[PDB]
């Protein structure tokens, strides 16, 4: 059979949160539960009957009803907003493993930032390679909606934008980042070149400038 | 006590075959054991591809076992994977991982009727792409004066036109990890990635601490220690 | 001459430490006996164990290989559920079920010398699995041996797979063999696998 568990689900921080994934193939063997976060490999947090590895605090524990399993988070934090799969091997034929659908955990709770821009000029080194790169990160902003726009004299630029998608940095904040392609004559022959970064209505901006 | 070291190529053309390799330390691969392969698409959740016994019996996804087809190296301590016929529904990280054994029958300790997997290889992108591998170009992104906020200030490298993915970066060879950030890849219209990656650093230590990147691009073997200075 | 009585227990039962008879042992000496394997299998000698346990005089309880030390890199916790105790898996209070540690079931050895001055009942037994397939899985080993050696006793055990009709949930046997161990004899035990190892023993005199 195969492992169905809803996409997603929302806990407060210090509070519990139990997440569930039901199928046919529980009853036989006992089911296993990863942590992923993002760019990372998933980790075992709960295997057999609520035995948890080396490294796994208590708060983690896991149970099982028929066909039904389910992975319960006591005194849910910040560190705990990951993805959750749940793994179990079928019993019948030959025994293939099937993993769940995953479910996305967000913890509530966290305070809201403004974004922190810092706009790059493109080096001398790859101007002398005849080519500008402007490099807009931003950081330490929630929550993770974010649009971005280029300026050049004031005047808004579309061509050679790109940018990234807002991702979750350790301290589950969002970060994303936008670049600029330029040619080095198109870089020197403006005034300067500016990165709005809109969050919630309010909008921040650095500028750089050829001749500083 | 067990470890997973992974090996292979990070790009496959289309129709080609998949080739990968899982390295055992700590154990012998002839043990009462299960070798897995684990696939994970962009954006997507986990696959089970298959699993082997030292003995040499093996079990596959039923989607995938037309194109499956796992080995075992006593020779070498290891354990490979093929998969053939390959297109862009097979471009994932893929991952080797170790699970106990198990039993079918009644008369067995109840330990040995879990499955998990505890012991994971590190993981390896493979991009099903026909475009050819290009190395990174590494500029330096150095602090200057206007893009400080007090006491600490920011300076990072550029890594761009690079294919494919990934890209790691590390600081004064892992000796730097205060505000070490580095973000997702953005990919250009003419299908090369580039990425950042910036550090934060006091404001007093610019003037006289010299620091260097440590880019690397194992898809074409290039390390590139590139430093950056104040403008 | 009071008798020992077992109440709900066998004396298969009670001398195995099956989980369901953990109140009894309360006497050292008994003329006669008034009175159930948790896993199933065949006792071997079995009325003639009952005939020299009938009457004893100096009997004792002790641990004749501890649980750990005696068996290293070997598994040692194995439990089931055909000798459930209180809702819990459990298994034999005198008996491990010695399972393969970190996928590897090493060559096996341990031995022990009588020196209680009395008979020593030393019982133990041999796992027979239902399938090849867990039989590698528990013991690595495909061909498993079990010697059991003293110096009035020798048998090799060689256990061989059947699939066999369901008996208390189970389809797997465990056959159980004893000896006793004259005061100044040893006894040792080598096995690759399917041994079911004696953790507690018993010392007497009379029978
Ligand atoms: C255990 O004993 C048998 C026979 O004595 C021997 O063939 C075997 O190699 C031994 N085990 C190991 C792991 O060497």
């Amino acid at each position: 059979s195969e492992l169905t568990q809803d996409p997603a689900v929302s806990v407060a921080l210090g509070q519990t949160v139990r997440i569930t994934c039901q199928g046919d193939s529980l009853r036989g063997y006992y089911a296993s539960w990863y942590q992923q976060k993002p760019g990372q490999a998933p980790v075992l947090v709960i295997y057999g009957k609520n035995n948890r590895p080396s490294g796994i605090p208590d708060r983690f524990s896991g149970s099982s009803s028929g066909n039904t399993a389910s992975l319960t988070i006591t005194g849910a934090q910040a560190e705990d907003e990951a993805d959750y799969y749940c793994n179990s091997r079928d019993s019948s034929g030959n025994h293939p493993v099937v993993f769940g659908g995953g479910t996305k955990l967000t913890v509530l709770g966290q305070p809201k930032g403004a974004p922190s821009v810092t706009l790059f000029p493109p080096s001398s080194e790859e101007l002398q390679a005849n080519k500008a790169t402007l490099v807009c990160l931003i950081s330490d902003f929630y929550p993770g909606a974010v649009t971005v726009a280029w300026k050049a004299d004031s005047s808004p630029v579309k061509a050679g934008v790109e940018t990234t998608t807002p991702s979750k940095q350790s301290n589950n904040k969002y970060a994303a980042s936008s670049y600029l392609s330029l040619t080095p004559e198109q870089w020197k022959s403006h005034r300067s070149y500016s990165c709005q970064v809109t969050h919630e209505g309010s909008t921040v901006e650095k500028t750089v400038a050829p001749t500083e | 006590q067990v470890q997973l070291q992974e090996s292979g190529p990070g790009l496959v053309k289309p129709s080609g075959t998949l080739s990968l390799t899982c390295a055992v330390s700590g154990g012998s691969i002839s043990s009462s054991n299960w070798w897995s392969w684990v696939r994970q698409p962009p954006g997507k959740g986990l696959e089970w591809i298959g699993e082997i016994y030292h003995g040499g019996s093996t079990n596959y996804n039923p989607s995938l076992k037309s194109r499956v087809t796992i080995s075992v190296d006593k020779s070498k301590n290891q354990f490979s994977l093929k998969l053939s016929s390959v297109t862009a529904a097979d471009t994932a990280v893929y991952y080797c991982a170790r699970a106990p054994p198990y039993c079918t029958s009644a008369s067995c300790p109840d330990d040995y009727y879990y499955y998990y997997m505890d012991v994971w290889g590190k993981g390896t992108t493979v991009t099903v792409s026909g475009a050819s591998t290009k190395g990174p170009s590494v500029f330096p992104l150095a602090p200057s004066s206007k893009s400080t906020s007090g006491g600490t200030a920011a300076l990072g490298c550029l890594v761009k036109d690079y294919f494919p993915e990934p890209v790691t970066v590390s600081w004064n060879s892992g000796a730097l990890t205060s505000g070490v950030h580095t973000f997702p890849a953005v990919l250009q219209s003419s299908g090369l990635y580039s990425l950042s990656s910036v550090v934060t650093v006091p404001s007093s230590s610019l003037g006289t601490q010299t620091y260097i990147c440590n880019v690397n691009h194992k898809p074409s073997n290039t390390k590139v220690d590139k430093r950056v200075e104040p403008k | 001459s009071a008798p020992l009585q077992l109440g709900n227990c066998s004396v298969a039962g009670w001398i195995l430490g099956n989980p369901e008879c953990e109140s009894l042992i309360s006497k050292e000496s008994w003329s006669y006996i008034v009175e159930g394997t948790c896993y199933p299998g065949y006792f071997a000698d079995y009325e003639e164990l009952r005939e020299q346990l009938s009457s004893v005089s100096s009997f004792e309880r002790f641990e004749i290989f501890p649980k750990e030390s005696s068996w290293p890199n070997h598994t040692v916790t194995g439990v089931t559920a055909s000798c459930s105790h209180n809702g819990k898996s459990s298994f034999y209070r005198n008996l491990l079920w010695l399972t393969e540690k970190n996928g590897l079931y090493p060559n096996l050895s341990n031995s022990y010398v009588n020196n209680k001055e009395k008979e020593v009942l030393v019982l133990w037994g041999v796992h027979h699995p239902s399938n090849i397939r867990d039989q590698r899985a528990i013991y690595h080993t495909e061909n498993a041996y079990v010697s059991v050696v003293s110096s009035h006793y020798s048998r090799r055990f060689t256990p061989e797979i059947a699939k066999r009709p369901k008996v208390r949930g189970q389809e797997g046997r465990i056959n159980y063999y004893w000896t006793l161990l004259e005061p100044g004899d040893t006894i040792i035990f080598e096995a690759n696998g399917n041994l079911i190892a004696p953790w507690y023993a018993f010392a007497l005199s009379r029978g």
